[PDB]
């Protein structure tokens, strides 16, 4: 006997369509050169994006990396952890991977450009409040605990983005970076529970209001992302 | 005295996991034709049973192929029949299949039953149910089918040490004791027995 | 006959109209929580489904519950109302398959919903599919019904149509099948097809064995079939009317061509068929002789016979449909209450 | 020592050095090493013969059968006995190594006719 065919149909109509979404690395620096100079970086990693697939992530996200590393098992090594940042732009942009295993954390920083890089995978994709998520260092070793066995968690191919609203418990006071300030503008972390009031009213001496209420130092980038989505359907349709 | 409450706990924490996550009914029923070895167990099948479980299936098997798993459907304890030529059969009641089966081959099912003819007011349940020896018989043939109709001496040395035992009492009994036989209901090895009673890995 | 076939009552009667993807949602949910479903989420879903691929998640959900905690009830009803979204929306390919590996899933058709599916195929004039399907009857062993007559029709118009001269599968299904519409104890239609479904097994069991005769399929295990067959044409020719048909000739062939030159079922006592062969042929020559000394004319075509059926056929329709209608109003009685029940939970929570 | 579920169980422990057995009819638990421990010593038995030729052995009638009122089932080579008394059931298979015996001789007899 065969096994029957598993068949899943839902169709509440505006839900399925979600429209476009642009990556966080060809959008260039607020600083001044050539355009020039992005082109062609831009057309570089598109000729690779046409072999390599990058599949659509977030910081937050748990992905599973393999590489062509030449001392190795196999010459080949596998990596599973969750995505604390993307960092940079162009062929060097990198994104940060973490995780703990035999109680002890590890740190990747990976180029998404790299030949050595045999491919990358999204076994969960998920959005957190905070954009930046180094203070797991700080963070109890629990919730960076992610397990290489698990597999992917399959989602539907076109939905919104999932949103954990969580907050998340830190290690005693000794830190590295002194999360508890406003600069970060960071809510994961429940300093309710991990200082007192008194410690977050002389955190907050350092409120800047004026940074977010001026208007000058912010970039737009319409322009340039919509000449970036033009360039992109031109190199991928030629 | 000192008490102690790990050992409780772990008693607790193992029956739990126990009843929750035991081995379902098919999974250790499975047997594969070939090598005639039960997975989880590793252990081979009788001698006797070789060919039955090689060529003949199982209850569920033959039940699965017609409604509701045929209530009141005719199906006879084949060994009986081998064993003697009188009908005898599970008039079945209740049903229950299991859901982790693949072809819904595994199970728990009885009702009344009846040996040589002598039907019992009880719905008792049933012996030996996953064994490869099960035969169905149809609706028809069923009535020509199902259709039906002192004492011992005493050991001598046990006779005699009554005799002078009456004999010392005085009466002498010229009659020879015996007890009764009639009433002893020496029933067939294979007159079934109850489930509960046996355990389950 | 139109109107024994369609019926604009089950189709306007009780209709539910919820969302199928909410539906389909609640159940994966609750197939994904392993716990026990009711029937009547699965009914509201088939009574709502109005398209193929909505059908086609109807059979994945039957299997998921084929294979949960609950799956005995199997509510006619129920499956009536798949076999008309299914067979009202034509997915034959679906039904035939469904009704196979009705192991797989489990679908149990009563007498009146087989017979108008029965006249589906019919209309559409396929015979393998209505052969396959009356093998898969013989299968359910339910013949104690007025679609006695249809399986008859079919089984003697396609045992003629077969062209098909040894297939020990299909031989033994026939020989098989040709029994039960026979035990209504009819005519010499009924017993005379009751002898040819003697004949052919007892051939089956010289050919290949008494083994496949009840392994995979609900027998008797006497190897007498001759015997069985010699004794009922002994009480014909003793006993009324005897229109016959020549498949005796078949049966003479048969018996010839046997007669022409591991485990061990039989008992010691018991002689062996194969040096029964003989006697057998002998006693069936000399029943032969009997039978026409004794009716004989041996030329009404036998599927011919059973357009004469057609009239009384017509007129158990009329206790076939009284009997339906029956079923339909007390489904709707009996059935009103369990959805009361399920809103006895909401009451409570 | 409380055992887990068991049964009194008459049976036979042995006494003597190696190459001189000396058995004991007692009841006891069905867990019990063989010399383990007893409840009552009921009877003996010596498979040798004594200067005169005999074999003895000794059963305490009554004890017994409150025993056996009480509940207690019985081994093979006991109940054996107690059927060689006469008290008890003769043995079936006692009965099968008999006639096996006899068979055996029968044919020894034959083959012995034959060839001479
Ligand atoms: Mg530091």
């Amino acid at each position: 006997q065969p096994p029957p065919k598993p068949v899943i149909v839902d169709k509440h109509r505006p839900v399925e369509p979600e429209r476009r979404f642009l990556s966080p690395e060809f959008i260039p620096r607020r600083g001044r050169t050539d355009p020039l100079k992005f082109q062609i970086e831009r057309k570089d990693m598109l000729e690779r994006r046409k072999v390599l697939h990058i599949p659509e992530f977030y910081v937050g996200s748990i992905l599973r990396v393999t590489t062509a590393d030449p001392y190795a098992s196999g010459k080949i090594s596998q990596f599973l952890g969750i995505c604390i940042q993307r960092s940079g732009r162009g062929l060097g942009a990198t994104f940060i991977l973490r995780n703990v295993i035999e109680g002890q954390g590890v740190e990747i920083c990976f180029e998404l450009y790299n030949p050595r890089v045999q491919e990358i995978q999204v076994v969960k994709l998920e959005k957190r409040l905070d954009d930046s998520l180094l203070y797991l260092r700080d963070a109890l070793p629990e919730y960076s605990t992610f397990d290489v066995n698990m597999k992917p968690v399959v989602q539907e191919p076109n939905q919104k983005v999932p949103v954990n609203e969580l907050k998340v418990k830190m290690k005693p006071k000794p830190w590295s970076k002194r999360w508890e300030r406003p600069n970060f503008n960071i809510k994961g972390i429940r300093f309710d529970l991990c200082l007192t009031e008194q410690q977050m009213k002389e955190a907050q001496k350092w409120n800047q209001p004026w940074l977010e209420f001026d208007m000058m130092r912010e970039y737009d980038t319409s322009k340039i992302e919509a000449a970036i989505w033009k360039e992109i359907e031109a190199s991928k349709r030629s | 005295v000192r008490p102690r409450l790990i050992a409780e706990l772990a008693r607790r924490v193992r029956a739990l996991r126990e009843q929750l996550n035991r081995p379902r009914d098919s999974q250790l029923y499975a047997v594969d034709y070939e090598t005639l070895t039960r997975p989880f167990s590793g252990r081979r099948l009788p001698v006797r049973a070789w060919a039955d479980v090689r060529r003949e299936s199982r209850l569920l098997q033959l039940l699965g192929r017609l409604p509701l798993f045929g209530l009141g459907r005719l199906v006879t304890r084949k060994s009986w029949l081998w064993q003697h030529d009188e009908p005898c059969y599970w008039r079945l009641t209740r049903v229950r299949p299991d859901y982790t089966a693949q072809n819904l081959d595994h199970g728990k099912a009885w009702g009344i039953l009846t040996f040589k003819g002598k039907t019992e007011s009880e719905a008792r349940e049933i012996e030996h149910v996953m064994y490869h020896d099960w035969r169905l018989v149809p609706k028809h043939e069923e009535e020509a089918f199902t259709a039906f109709t002192a004492s011992v001496p005493y050991p001598p040395l046990l006779r005699a040490m009554i005799i002078a035992e009456r004999q010392k009492n005085g009466d002498t009994s010229t009659e020879e004791p015996m007890l009764n036989v009639q009433r002893i209901r020496m029933e067939p090895w294979d007159y079934p027995a109850k489930q509960e009673d046996k355990g389950r890995a | 006959s139109s109107a024994y076939v369609d019926s604009h009552k089950w189709e306007a009667r009780e209709k539910e109209h919820y969302c199928l993807a909410d539906l389909a949602s609640l159940m994966d949910k609750t197939f994904e929580r392993k716990l026990p479903v009711s029937s009547l989420t699965i009914s509201r879903l088939i009574d709502n489904i109005s398209s193929r691929e909505e059908i086609d998640h109807a059979e994945y959900y039957l299997y998921k519950f084929r294979h949960s905690p609950n799956c005995w009830y199997l509510r006619n009803w129920t499956i009536h109302t798949w076999i008309r979204q299914c067979l009202k929306y034509d997915a034959q390919d679906k039904a035939l398959y469904t009704l196979v590996n009705k192991v797989q899933y489990g679908i149990f058709p009563d007498n009146f919903t087989f017979n108008l599916l029965m006249d589906s195929f019919i209309k559409k004039e396929n015979y393998k599919d209505a052969l396959s399907v009356v093998f898969e009857v013989m299968m359910q062993e339910a013949f104690e019904v007025p679609s006695t007559q249809l399986l008859s029709l079919y089984v003697l118009f396609h045992c003629l149509a077969k062209k098909t001269d040894f297939s020990w599968e299909e031989e033994r299904n026939f020989g098989a099948s040709l029994l039960l519409p026979g035990l209504k104890q009819k005519n010499s239609v009924g017993f005379s097809s009751q002898l040819y479904g003697y004949a052919l097994l007892g051939k089956v069991e010289l050919q290949q064995g008494l083994r496949a005769v009840y392994h995979n399929m609900p027998l008797i295990w006497k190897p007498g079939y001759l015997d069985r067959a010699l004794q009922v044409m002994e009480k014909v020719a003793a006993s009324p009317e005897d229109i016959k048909l020549c498949r005796e000739a078949l049966d003479v062939l048969g018996a010839v061509l046997k007669a022409l030159t591991k485990l061990v079922e039989q008992l010691d006592i018991e002689e062996t068929e194969q040096s029964k062969l003989p006697q057998y042929l002998e006693r069936f020559k000399a029943l032969h002789s009997k039978l026409q000394a004794l009716k004989i004319e041996s030329e009404g075509l036998l599927s011919l016979t059973t357009q004469l059926v057609k009239e009384k056929l017509s007129t158990c329709e009329a206790e076939d449909i009284a009997t339906y209608e029956q079923n339909l109003q007390q489904w709707h009685l009996d059935l009103v209450q369990l959805i009361q029940r399920e809103q006895q939970q909401r009451e409570q929570a | 020592k409380a055992y887990r579920g068991g049964h009194l169980t008459i049976r036979l422990a042995l006494g003597g050095c190696t190459n001189r057995p000396f058995y004991r009819i007692v009841a006891a638990h069905n867990k019990c090493p063989r010399d383990g421990r007893f409840v009552e010593q009921l009877g003996s038995y010596d498979p040798l013969p004594n200067s005169h030729g005999e074999k003895l052995v000794a059963l305490n009638l009554d004890r017994i059968r409150h025993w056996i009122g009480c509940g207690a089932h019985l081994s093979k080579p006991m109940e054996k006995l107690l059927g060689l008394a006469g008290f008890f059931p003769l043995h079936p298979m006692m009965i099968t190594n008999a006639e096996r015996l006899r068979r055996k001789r029968a044919r020894e007899v034959l083959l012995a006719s034959q060839k001479t």
